[PDB]
């Protein structure tokens, strides 16, 4: 069965049929997408606000860490000289004492003497 | 006036422009410099007060040295800047970078370079979309652009020529992910989608033209092949397939299930005449698809044939009685079984110099087939492969994509599928 | 996307990125004086990806070189090229990193580092479309390893958009020049999961053993090593600079070399290897240990994803047929769940002193041994604190090191649990 | 730029100065009135608008007649007057006099000094120390000194060349009480100390030299060219550098363990009528070519630092360097995946005219931090106990006013070291 | 440390220092009136440490010249080099002792101290470095032991960072017949104890025992005795004299030589032993005078040093000679004989050689012991006062002038601790 469809300028048309149906008869707006793309900016926004604000924590930790070695050279140069203070503090009134003991031992020696003199007049 | 604006997403979609709209002026006669010595050539072309005609056509291209083959190429002078949009950088072979972070930037851009060739129209029928399914840009823009045509011109009819992808020639592994994402996005605003399996036309390139490593220009100019073939009839003053609607009244059913499978021949090769009969019968033979599908595995639900040149209906008929006779070729119930038949006197015209040769007599077969669906099958596994795992996943998700996403566009798929299987029993 | 900023840091960082820009500038035909002489049009179709056109129709290498010592950076103003980098992107200290990873990161580094910022910033504004960085240096040193990582840092804060790119060289008893290099790597590999895109992995235990062994150099040198890495660095990066089937850049690079974030460490591999040819054989030698330069077996692991690039006149054809014949014979050594996971590109320039040669950039499962052999080192000297007080001197505290390893266990884990999943 | 402060503390760190800085200038073309007809020989050397090259150098004693000899020797000009510090009494062997009682009298000035040292320094790497442990200023004024300098410079680099005690040719019977005492209050404020032992300079000027009784200028000499292998690093550009940074970090795995061992090689003698890179490196392993006393086959190296200079490319220190890695009887410890740090300079070593030692085309210096230099502490440690366990002589100090609770708490100290030593040579 | 103060008190003091000054300006090379004829500047380049320098290019002692008795200075002014002294450095008194030690160190000797504190202070004051002071005596006699002691401790007072050496001649009843010479020598060795850093032991009965023994001088005078003694002078004093190896000074003497406060006596050695004005006909060879120089005969206190072990020692070679043959010898008698050494206390032998020998011979040798067998010197004079002192002989020659009994206890004690002590180390072990 052939169905001659349209002639034209350029071609012409038509329907072959071999065998006809078994079975008769046949069995979002412009501000939702505007949404959707300016959700997925946020996103992203969110995203990348994320990652500078894990890297700005590293820029501090950095800092502590400089500040740190600051502290620990400062905290070094201060017990290093309160310990020099007190070693050479101590020292000192060591070797004076020393000598005082030294020069007390030699006059008493010399009050001994004068006390030998005057037994010798008082006989 | 009828006519139709032909919209170009990708390198892919840039390419192939080229090739068709090359062909166009090599069947219509306009030369390179837009000059030219039947008026249904208006439907596609514009013409400008120095009488120059100008493709209804715009090239959305992010990477500029794409677009540049456009504007330094033999055709050059055909288009005007405003017709042409690129940017600085491309998708990244990246759905999500398209849709979303490329598509929100000049969507709007691209929108009005389409409203001035609109504005053009007296009796504008729709747009002819040409896009990858691989490509970031071709995926993820195309399917935005989809949506938003869907708002802006919403009775226009929107037909797609979409790339299906081939690891043998594609370099993105990540295509799978964008065939299924744009698919999703793309499937309720299309009126009509004719997919060109790239291994098919490779194989064909191959086994026909006995080129060993076919080009990217060779897959295009048999691309352009059954594009003007297609568009034969809306560019010259035919009978079958005269307005954009008609293809989804002959070929489209129903609405989801809206993927022709397009069979072409003869291809012969240049450096090397068939009968009506013989490239009648090349067009029930699966090596001359455009998608690797297996017919046997499904039903048909239209079918048309658009003959081309020296093409007599006896021809035709006699030819259609013999392969009845000798072959089973199955409808579904609710259908005729049965053909509409075009046939358009104007000659295949190939690239001179080109690969393919210049036959008297050509055919184009346009075939809702069930079978079409072992396409989406095939795409869909590679894509549940890398899922499962999530691989590649979180490239997406940094351009602001959901991951439910991905999910949601695979159910589709899925739904899809039974919509073909249900459709088929 | 065109112009990447090339940094060099340290001393390895400055001696192979000199020799990189060395091996580059031949293949494009750029004379240290940065006048172009090439043959070929193809030489220079992309060169801006690396190099920035001056007025004297030169061409002057988007390269920033830094140094916390001048010496080694005097060195290479004196080399062969070393006339054609810009003379200010020179930026050098005084004082040196004692070949201390917290010196470079923390007190010395950040002395430095902002004089850095200023000139990567410059090139940075000079670019119509900066693709991102590239980075070469050493992990077992003090200012390429610890400073340079404190410059990825301080660039992805600034670039958060840019991809960033490191030739990283990984340290070897083999060939080492500190004790402390099991520290130095660890505290980096840290760095470069957290903060980098993509990483090539030059490991100097695969190089020494390359001269040794194939090239029977009984003892090789630096030079020997570096003959290897540059000819590495060349391939890896033919499709970046050459225009051809595949235009790659640093960012498709990434989306499809890269699965899962934190696993971008690629091994790369070449062929023929050379001291100072089948398309067939160059297939094969993907999978050969002999032509990796991270010292790890593939056929230890599988394969996420793998570029291949080949570089020559040769039938596209063959090396499609024979690259695909590698797949299916190895279909054990690749991942089911990533499908057409390996992809070729020929490229027409051979290398210099080539016909031919081959090029691999894998993203293996066995890469993990790499890092445990760096674990392993990093525990035997950790376990004893031993020069531990070198590095808490600094500021340091000991749970930075713990952390560093203990991420770098489970870059390890994370390797072996996709090795191990199953389709 | 990267400046280092030498600073010479008595007799011994005098005269090695002497012997150093004369080999330097010979090294730099530097006449001795500081003029000379690669500019990192400014590390060392400062310069007046004159063109005078002016050492960055302190020498102090607590007696005028080393330092004499200076100010009226060959190079009276070389310093300026005001570098050359001397007070009048010395500190009489005995530490306390050095750290206290004299050493007081005199500290501010060598500090003020030090501070305009420093004042010209754009960008000072540290302190060289030069002193014996036996002598009362070498001891008891360079503790005073470290310590001084640990207040002014906080944890600026201080590194150390000692002249570790040999009896034969000391004078003083109270040396072990001085090394003692002063390695324990210097512990903490050095960074690393570079030990030569007297006696093995002067075994190996008998053996290698032909020298019956090797003199002071004998040995000096020879320990002038382990110091200028040392500093060469930081006085030449050379292809690897190694500067005062490096050494700590590769040399020195804890705070306490700090005492690296040097040896030289080669040594021949100059009448004697050219050793290859790998001899000379295994003669740095020979126990006789040690610059201390003591067995390495005995212990475990921590760290090797090789040192070469002349005509030596790295591919034979590196062929070298394998063969070492493969001789079973050089331990290193379980905790030290590598070991080596290896420096070249390409300028020849330079000997003075008129001196025993050849000239030669290549040298290397070693610093090795081995565990087998505990010996070297154990008896000295011997020593200090047979005197200390009957006081003897300890009214010498106490008298100064020391506490005898100083001189156990520097031998408790010496012991934990000698415990640290075994305890880092455990697997 | 440059400048040294020599006082000499009493006979002996000044008869021995005389014949010091007299030695050591032959070996300088200065004439008795202070002008230098010498040929070396080696004599030179440390003789300040014994000599000021004056107007006419002369060299004057410092050397301050003291005696209760007026005569024994005008023996000095008339003797050889009498001239060479200052003379405002002559203080004299009017009448001696009378072997008194408490004459010389409370009553006639306190009224003279004070113009000796006089000269001490002008020599002092006018050093640039002081080391300290060396005093000539004897302990016998009543100047040299009493005031000399006494002197001691006055100038300790003023000086008491300096140190404080004396030569200290010890009585022996061989030489003379004053039954009280072990009191005064007791009573000194308390003083010494306690306000000396180091002393030489010149022992009488040592020097008599060497004239008669070895010299065979049947009947020996104090020329015989001082000869020995002006040897071992000029030989203990040579490495503060002379340029060397090591140039020593008091200090570093004492801080080298002195373990333990007290035990700073010194048993000194020389070798060769020779008769005054006597040519040498042949010199001796360096193990002749290593060997000679640790044997009894040549020791100049009467104590075997086999008896006892050294806990440190000093030797002095001086002429021309093998400084490695020198130290070869001097570590063999060490190693042969080294249970005479303290074990404890290590490397306790130091050497010095210089290539000036003194007058008269081509080489010799000087020791400078720190021996335990010191103790039989002290125990020689314990047991000769103790037969005294138990019957309190003579007492009253001592009381009459102010002392009492229990200042002699006192010293006795103290003499009889440093016995004890010396036994103490001599017994002590290493382990
Ligand atoms: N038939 C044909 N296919 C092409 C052509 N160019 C690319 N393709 C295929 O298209 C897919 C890649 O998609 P494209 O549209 O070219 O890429 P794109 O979106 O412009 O690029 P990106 O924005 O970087 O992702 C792959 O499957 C390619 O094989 C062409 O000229 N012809
Ligand atoms: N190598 C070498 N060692 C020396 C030299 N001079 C002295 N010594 C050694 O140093 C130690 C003695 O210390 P000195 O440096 O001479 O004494 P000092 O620091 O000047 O201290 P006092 O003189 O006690 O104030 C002994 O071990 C000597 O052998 C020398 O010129 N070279
Ligand atoms: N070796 C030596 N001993 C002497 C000499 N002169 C006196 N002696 C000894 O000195 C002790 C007697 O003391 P003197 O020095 O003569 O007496 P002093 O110190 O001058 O005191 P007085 O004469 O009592 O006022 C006895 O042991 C004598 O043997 C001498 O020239 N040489
Ligand atoms: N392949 C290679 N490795 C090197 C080179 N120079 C140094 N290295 C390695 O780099 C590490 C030492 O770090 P280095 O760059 O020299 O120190 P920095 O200047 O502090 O960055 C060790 O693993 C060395 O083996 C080189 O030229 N080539
Ligand atoms: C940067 N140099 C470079 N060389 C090459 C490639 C490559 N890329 C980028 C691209 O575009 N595709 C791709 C896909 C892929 O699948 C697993 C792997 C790698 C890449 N990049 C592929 C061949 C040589
Ligand atoms: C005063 N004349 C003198 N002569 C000499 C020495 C000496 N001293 C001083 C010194 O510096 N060291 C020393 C160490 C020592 O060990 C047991 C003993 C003695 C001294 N002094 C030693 C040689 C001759
Ligand atoms: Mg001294």
């Amino acid at each position: 069965e052939v169905i001659e469809l349209n002639k034209a300028t350029s071609g012409q048309s038509w329907e072959v049929i071999l065998k006809p149906p078994s079975f008769d008869g046949v069995p979002p707006s412009l501000e939702e997408i505007q949404k959707k793309l300016e959700a997925a900016e946020e996103r992203r926004k969110y995203q990348e606000a994320e990652l500078l604000k894990h890297l700005a924590e590293k820029r501090e930790h950095e800092r502590e860490v400089i500040q740190k070695a600051i502290e620990e050279n400062n905290n070094f140069i201060k017990m290093a000289k309160e310990k020099l203070a007190q070693k050479m503090e101590s020292n000192k009134e060591n070797r004076e004492a020393h000598l005082a003991a030294m020069l007390e031992r030699l006059q008493e020696k010399d009050k001994h003497a004068e006390e030998v003199r005057k037994n010798k007049e008082l006989k | 006036m009828r006519e139709c604006i032909s919209i170009h997403v990708g390198q892919a979609g840039v390419q192939i422009g080229n090739a068709c709209w090359e062909l166009y002026c090599l069947e219509h006669g306009i030369q390179p410099d837009g000059q030219m010595p039947d008026d249904s050539f208006n439907t596609f072309f514009s013409e400008t007060g120095a009488g120059k005609h100008v493709p209804r056509a715009v090239f959305v291209d992010l990477e500029p040295t794409v677009i540049d083959e456009v504007r330094t190429g033999t055709y050059r002078q055909l288009f005007h800047p405003e017709q042409l949009i690129t940017g600085k950088e491309d998708a990244a072979n990246n759905y999500a970078r398209g849709h979303y972070t490329i598509g929100k930037e000049i969507i709007d851009l691209v929108l009005d370079r389409i409203r001035k060739l609109a504005d053009q129209c007296t009796g504008l029928q729709g747009f002819l979309v040409f896009h990858s399914f691989g490509g970031g840009t071709g995926s993820g823009f195309t399917s935005l652009l989809m949506e938003r045509l869907s708002v802006d011109y919403g009775k226009k009819s929107k037909l797609e020529f979409s790339i299906y992808p081939a690891p043998q020639v594609s370099t993105a592994v990540v295509e799978p992910y964008n065939s299924i994402l744009t698919t999703h996005t793309t499937l309720e605003h299309s009126d009509c989608a004719f997919m060109v399996d790239n291994e098919a036309i490779y194989d064909i390139c191959r086994r026909n033209l006995d080129i060993e490593r076919p080009t990217y220009t060779n897959l295009n100019r048999l691309i352009s092949q059954i594009v003007s073939s297609i568009t034969a009839s809306l560019r010259f003053d035919g009978a079958l397939n005269v307005d954009l609607t008609e293809f989804q009244t002959n070929l489209v059913p129903y609405p989801r299930i809206h993927f022709p499978l397009a069979t072409y021949a003869p291809v012969i090769s240049a450096e090397k005449q068939l009968s009506v009969a013989e490239i009648t019968n090349a067009c029930f033979e699966p090596a001359n698809q455009m998608v690797k599908c297996d017919p046997r595995h499904g039903k048909y639900m239209a079918c048309c044939l658009l003959y081309r040149g020296d093409v007599v209906p006896k021809d035709v008929n006699a030819a259609i009685a013999t392969i009845k006779t000798k072959r089973s070729i199955q409808f579904v119930d609710w259908c005729p079984t049965g053909f509409k038949v075009g046939i358009n006197y104007q000659p295949p015209t190939v690239v001179p110099g080109g690969d393919l040769a210049k036959v008297q007599r050509a055919v184009c077969m346009l075939s809702n087939t069930t079978a079409i669906a072992e396409a989406w099958a095939r795409l869909d596994h590679k894509f549940d492969l890398m899922y499962a795992k999530r691989a590649f996943v979180h490239w997406y998700v940094g351009e602001g994509m959901e991951e439910g996403e991905f999910s949601e566009a695979r159910e589709d798929m899925a739904a899809l599928e039974k919509d073909y299987e249900e459709v088929g029993v | 996307m065109r112009e990447i900023v090339h940094i060099q840091a340290g001393q390895c960082g400055n001696q192979i990125g000199a020799k990189f820009w060395e091996v580059i500038s031949d293949e494009h035909g750029i004379d240290p004086t940065g006048s172009y002489h090439g043959d070929s049009d193809l030489q220079l179709e992309r060169i801006n990806v690396y190099y920035n056109e001056a007025t004297g129709n030169k061409y002057v290498p988007r390269a920033i070189l830094v140094d916390l010592e001048p010496g080694t950076m005097d060195s290479v103003r004196s080399g062969p090229f070393g006339q054609i980098f810009r003379p200010d992107n020179f930026v050098f200290g005084q004082s040196g990193a004692g070949n201390n990873w917290a010196k470079g990161h923390y007190t010395e580094g950040a002395e430095l580092v902002d004089s850095v910022l200023d000139v990567v910033r410059k090139e940075s504004e000079s670019c119509d479309c900066l693709q991102g960085f590239q980075l070469t240096h050493s992990l077992g040193g003090g200012t390429g390893s610890g400073m340079g990582t404190l410059l990825i840092s301080k660039i992805r804060e600034e670039y958060p958009d840019r991809i960033m790119n490191t030739f990283s060289v990984m340290p070897s008893p083999k060939v080492s020049d500190t004790v402390v290099e099991p520290y130095n790597a660890t505290l980096s590999v840290h760095q470069l999961v957290e903060n980098t895109d993509e990483t090539y992995c030059i490991d100097n235990e695969a190089l020494y053993d390359i001269c040794f062994r194939t090239l029977k150099l009984t003892t090789p040198t630096y030079g020997d090593l570096n003959h290897l890495v540059s000819a590495t660095m060349s391939g890896v990066t033919t499709c970046l600079r050459f225009p051809g089937q595949l235009n790659a850049d640093l960012r498709k690079l990434a989306v499809n070399m890269v699965p899962f974030p934190r696993l971008h460490f690629f091994m790369p591999g070449f062929a023929p290897l050379t001291s100072r040819l089948t398309v067939p054989e160059l297939t094969q030698q993907m999978f050969d240990s002999k032509n990796m330069m991270a010292a790890c077996d593939p056929r230890h692991g599988r394969y996420l994803t793998v570029a291949a690039i080949f570089r020559g006149r040769m039938s596209m054809k063959e090396v499609d047929e024979q690259m695909l014949n590698v797949q299916n014979k190895n279909s054990s050594y690749f991942v089911e769940w990533i499908p057409n996971n390996v992809k070729t590109a020929v490229c027409d320039i051979p290398p210099r002193g080539l016909k031919m040669s081959a090029t691999f950039i894998g993203n293996s499962t066995a890469i993990q041994e790499l890092f445990k052999r760096i674990s392993e080192q990093f525990t035997a000297m950790f376990r004893r604190k031993a020069f531990l007080h070198w590095y808490t001197g600094e500021g340091m505290d000991e749970m930075e090191f713990t952390e560093a390893e203990s991420n770098m266990n489970d870059l390890v884990s994370e390797y072996q649990q996709y090795q191990d999943a199953t389709a």
